[PDB]
């Protein structure tokens, strides 16, 4: 109310917050095939997560988890979880992580074909050991 | 996806429409604007967003305009920007941007200039309030240690004078003459606050004034103690206009050469700063308060009368009677009626600044405390200001904040470099916990480095373990303390090479825009009403309305918070 | 002929007005530059012919009509000014609202 | 007292709510805001307000921040400020303030920084429009005389390249190599426009690119004529990101090494400026226009296709066939469908900049003319933009203005110094009569001095007598022409001492913020829709909607105004 | 309308402009006692106008004419006109003109007395020849 | 009249073509500059008259013959180009092999 708020407290409105609303969502199925727990955050390039995670890696190309900024998803050993994926914004330029892309992850301009740098990436994942 | 406010707040703090209680006060601020979108929220940590190639750029060198520091998800309480939620960015000890921080490679809506990178450090502002650091215009340079008491209440700039505990300094804000000025410039190099020095104004020709101007002062102080004559005023102001510097005044309490009206005429419509405008701290008795009606007067109060309390009359009485080693001077000096009036006029926007009068009747470490204490006593007695919005106290709070921030700056001609959280300004900033707002800050950021902070056991495994007490930091250390601190001077002095001549390592910055300003240039405190004081009963009428309020028994942000 | 800058500059006027007079005679509705040219030269030529400032002024305020110009050009030519060489010397001629 | 609007306007020009017709167009602008009060109106003249001790301050020296110049009672048309009525003030060749000018001694409400004084000159803006000067990003340095044609249409900044009329310059915006660059830097010292030079991007290692960077270029131009390869692109962009400079492109028209999609992939999501985005001027045939969908692309059109007219196809056909001394390259290059599409996309905010392609298919002295011509043809065909306000064309006009002003600046990393009428910016300004808006300016103000103007008989008794023609002024004279003009360079170059090394007297300013920008940072032209082109019929679909309009017979600001 | 506006023309709204509304108005009577025309502008310090003008000079202290900025009032020889007067704004600091004031022209703080610098000014006018 | 550099430059064309047209009317066979002048102005004037680029082109390719020029001039004038101000704006006119 105001009469009830603690010292330094907040009076929060009611309306929920809506985030990532515009962005197209890809669901992938993720199995942890290692013996150790794996935890992945909101802004990590899902494509490039721990080799031991087995999922449709091609589908995670240019993608992140569609969760709250700063939060994470925990993949315990030998468990299966479905996760929502969304594309990165801005320029869709991804440098670093596991050095799988080190570039542009966008779709480009041709609907119903793949860019060759994507197929390169995907091939390279495969032979660096990134489970699909 | 969709997230609850309560969950959002816990992660990121409050957003637009959310309300924050400022301590144990009854003041509630409300976020007006949220500049940092939704879903791409920049936070420092393990497993969080400001990691390499994600929220942080990892390929850009610093010369691409990458930040040196970022303060994230912070609530900005500023007299010019208002009450907003933003990311704040610092580069080259300056505010580069207010907006959305991150990595444009992977993020939409990054404010230009707010690119976080390899160069960037971080401060988590989620549950914090960010203010401009306060500015104390009425400092007596009695004790170097005052600086520490000040930093510890969120003040980082001193305007005044003195030469340590001499009888002249104990009474006035004067650093007399070119030798003493030089000395004092050199000394303050050892202090972790910005400084500008005031000179002695009581002179007959131009010579003695010009002297001090070139030596480096930012102002002239006209005081009774050295003579608050028409002559003094007149020559001081004429010089001031020449030198683009300020004049501050402590008027004749005895009415020896004149009444207030004659003083007013000595001002000769020229810009002037009027200390302790009420009179408890000095001035034409009973009625110095009438100077607050004039457009050329930039009025200030000293902080021991604010807020007005039940012990206020007892204190002040006894104080003068020792201040002046002394009864009809006393009970004429100390007037319940005008003290109450001062309180009201503050709330109206008629007295434009708070000040300390440090160890010459006021409290250097209580300006941010007392401001908040006053706002809250006044809400109680008067209710909502007419311009307040019904659900919140923003209008009010912001009036008060202007008093210790932007208004002092404007008065002394330093608003170009300090006093507001605005792009292009020196990062002289304070971080607060809402729970402790006004009273006990988290940190002080002084020229882009943390200079002062509440720090516990340096041997401990965290920074938080007890005892927690205020301590200098690295910005307060070595050659950085000078690098990050400004010594304000006259353009005359700057041009004459004061920096070389005096051998100063501080940043040396010319004051500017002191003489073209008026009361109406002041922020949220621009009112010039008719003020009348009754020479018998000392009663104050403001546009014909009796200006009073009742004393408080209990102050907020007070015995709960302090051992002192 | 020892042509001075003022003399040379005036050749531009003569060249544009010749073009302009040819166009008007084809029935073309004149534009801004063209119209200004014709008024200017009318004055100038009057001066040379020995008329008064007063008299040339009249003459020049009457050479072009609304019909003879493209719609709106009037709004573009509130007044025209030129210095001409009269019998008594160089003089400024203002021509007020020439397209009536 | 009370005065009629009509009488007021006659004295002071239009105020808030008043509407102004931009030439012979059907565009009507409306004043949004009036910053300069009522009753204290600053005007220069005999018996007027800006006289000594009255509107003008007569006691303040210049170091008090008195102005060097004031432009009074002017209508500001700017893409960031909008459509306002204000006083504009200049100090140290910079915009100090926008607001109410005068003398605070005798006047209420003088904007800080807008003190008129002994130092101040004056321009009467009452019946005038003030714009930022245009910026032409696609200049071929074929002829030095282009500068004069440009200034005469309100353009004062050139970005491009060349080395005079060589076959390489006739076709491309390249100044190849460190010798040629040095030469060209030195030459432009003789020109009364700002300049930045572009280099040759078609290189395999870093060496040849770095060379030119240090020598002083602001950019690299990738052209078919020298090879518009994936290799070129890739190395150019990688270097660019290193050097904080821009890359501009003229793509492969022949589809030799690829289609547009492959070009796109060569960009590798990196910031790039795309010239003649439609393709009539060069590019992947038929469908280079699809690059306008991408967030990393900063698109431009050259000015000969805008507006689309009845003679446009005839012209262009014949032009290429001589440009390339030549028919299936021709009718594939010159596509009515995509030309119309360009027009529409402009109006949508999908193509973000106008440019000339000077003496390489476009018209250096027609950018401001054509912009206005396009806005007006498009209003006619499409009506009001959805975001327009019903009574006025502000939204529209302002979109278009961004195209020749702020957007070019942003693209080349000079918005910090030029492109908008905003405080702290270089005074690169244009004054127009509404009657002549876009077509024929009054004057150009170039670094705070009038450099170029419409001037009649220098022997006459006034400045207005015939013949009136464009002429250099004092800012265009002597050592001031260099003092008032900027040569843009790379930070690399700046840091290496280009100014000394090359012996330049121009102002030398480092480009900055070229690589972190995207389409969305562009002002009023930030749209990224889906664009599809039909490889048979060349038809363009924008988010599935056919993008066409019909050619104009009659252009506005055209045969009425010009003898040319 | 829009269909009728000339090239570069303005479409003006209807609402009149109101200026100087807050400011207190003093009417004075002015006679030109010289043989030559006198014309005074809006921002001139009325107190200090041409010696030959005869009016209540004391009443014009700190005052200007309550007319449109940039305009003027013409006082032909031997004619009498009433004029509206209003105070100057800002700081009410008047330097120059005929060197009668060279200062502050405000009222100050005491209702039903005059400041002495005003009385000085007024006396000085009188003996410099400024007709009252 | 607020003449721009492009406007002023075009006065040269008008002056040389007037001389050229006078010469042709005396029966003089034209030279290179003169011939180029006449073709150029023909286009320019067409533009002003309201014609299309297509139409002016034809017109200009027909004004001069082999007979009307000095032997060889044809070889010197393979094409003529000028920018003219058409109803829809400034446009380039190329005139192909004008001396037939
Ligand atoms: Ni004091
Ligand atoms: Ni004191
Ligand atoms: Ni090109
Ligand atoms: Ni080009």
């Amino acid at each position: 109310s105001e009469q009830n708020t603690p010292l330094g407290g907040c009076i929060l409105a009611d309306t929920p917050i809506t985030f990532n609303e515009n962005k197209p969502v890809t669901k992938v199925k993720v199995r942890n095939t290692g013996d150790r727990p794996i935890q992945v955050g909101s802004h990590f390039h899902f494509f490039e997560v721990n080799r031991a995670l087995e999922f449709d890696r091609a589908a995670a190309y240019g993608k992140r988890l569609n969760i709250s900024s700063t939060t994470a998803i925990r993949f315990e050993p030998g468990d299966e979880t479905e996760v929502p994926l969304i594309p990165f914004g801005g320029k869709q330029t991804l440098y670093g992580f596991n050095n799988l892309v080190d570039g542009w992850t966008g779709e480009g301009v041709v609907p119903n074909s793949e860019r060759p740098d994507k197929l390169e990436a995907i091939r390279r994942a495969a032979e660096r050991g990134f489970k699909s | 996806p969709q997230i609850s406010r309560q969950e959002y707040a816990g992660l990121f703090g409050p957003t637009t429409g959310d309300k924050i209680r400022l301590g144990d006060t009854n003041l509630f601020i409300e976020i007006e604007k949220d500049l940092r979108g939704y879903g791409e929220e920049s936070v420092y940590g393990g497993g969080k967003s400001l990691r390499d190639g994600m929220g942080a750029n990892n390929h850009l060198t610093r010369d691409n305009g990458v930040l040196d520091l970022v303060i994230t998800n912070v609530t900005i309480v500023d007299a010019r920007l208002g009450v907003i939620k933003a990311d704040v960015g610092i580069r080259d000890g300056k505010i580069a941007g207010i907006g959305k921080s991150g990595n444009p490679g992977v993020m939409d809506g990054v404010t230009p200039g707010l690119v976080v990178g390899v160069s960037t450090d971080a401060i988590s502002g989620e549950h914090l309030i960010l203010t401009a650091a306060g500015i104390d215009t009425h400092i007596h340079l009695i004790s170097p240690q005052q600086a520490y008491h000040a930093l510890s209440n969120g003040v980082a700039t001193f305007f005044g004078g003195g030469i340590g505990p001499t009888d002249g300094t104990n009474g006035t804000t004067v650093t007399p003459g070119p030798w003493n000025i030089r000395q004092m410039l050199r000394s303050v190099e050892g202090l972790p606050v910005n400084v500008g020095i005031l000179g002695k104004g009581n002179s007959y020709g131009r010579g003695p004034l010009l002297e001090q101007a070139i030596a480096g002062v930012v102002g002239y102080k006209v005081h009774e103690d050295w003579g608050a004559t028409a002559n003094a005023l007149r020559h001081s102001l004429r010089m001031a206009d020449e030198m683009d510097i300020q004049v501050s005044v402590h008027t004749d309490s005895l009415n020896e050469c004149g009444y207030v009206e004659d003083t007013i005429d000595a001002f000769e419509g020229r810009t002037i700063h009027t200390f302790h405008t009420e009179g408890a701290g000095g001035g034409h008795a009973p009625d110095i308060i009438r100077v607050a009606s004039q457009p050329n007067v930039l009025p200030s109060s000293t902080n021991p009368t604010l807020p007005y309390g039940v012990n206020s009359q007892a204190e002040l009485f006894d104080m003068i009677m020792v201040c002046h080693n002394l009864v009809s001077f006393a009970e004429s000096r100390v007037r319940p009626e005008t003290i109450a009036a001062e309180n009201v006029l503050h709330d109206m926007g008629v007295i434009s600044m708070f000040s300390s009068d440090s160890q010459a009747m006021g409290r250097v470490g209580e300006n941010w405390l007392r401001v908040m204490q006053t706002a809250n006593a006044m809400k109680a007695s008067r209710g909502k200001l007419p311009e307040d919005a019904p659900g919140n106290d923003n209008f009010r709070v912001l009036r008060y904040v202007a008093k210790i921030t932007i208004n002092p700056a404007i008065a002394q001609g330093v608003s170009h470099v300090i006093g507001s959280v605005e792009v292009g300004k020196m990062a002289d900033l304070v971080l607060w916990d809402p729970r402790f707002f006004g009273a006990k800050p988290k940190m002080v950021i002084k020229g882009g480095m943390i200079n002062w902070a509440a720090m516990g056991d340096p041997n401990a495994s965290l920074p938080t373990p007890q005892p927690v007490f205020y301590r200098p930091m690295f910005g307060a250390m070595g050659k950085t303390m000078q690098d990050t601190c400004v010594t304000f001077v006259s353009q005359a002095a700057l041009d004459d090479g004061v920096k070389e001549k005096a051998g100063l390592d501080r940043q040396v910055i010319a004051v500017k825009n002191c003489r073209t300003i008026s009361k109406h240039d002041l922020v949220r405190n621009d009112q010039t009403p008719n003020i009348e004081v009754d020479p018998e009963t000392f009663a104050v009428k403001v546009d014909g309305v009796h200006a009073t309020c009742e004393p408080i028994d209990t102050a907020a942000m007070n015995q709960r918070y302090f051992f002192g | 002929m020892q042509l001075t800058p003022r003399e040379v500059e005036k050749l531009m006027i003569y060249t544009l007005s010749d073009v302009a007079f040819k166009r008007k005679a084809r029935g073309l509705k004149l534009n801004y530059p063209e119209a200004v040219s014709i008024i200017t030269v009318t004055a100038m030529e009057g001066a040379r012919d020995g008329k008064s400032v007063e008299d040339v002024m009249k003459e020049a305020s009457k050479v072009l009509t609304k019909d003879d110009v493209m719609d709106g050009v009037a709004d573009l030519i509130p007044n025209v000014q030129v210095e001409a060489i009269f019998t008594d010397g160089s003089r400024l001629v203002t021509v007020h609202d020439p397209i009536k």
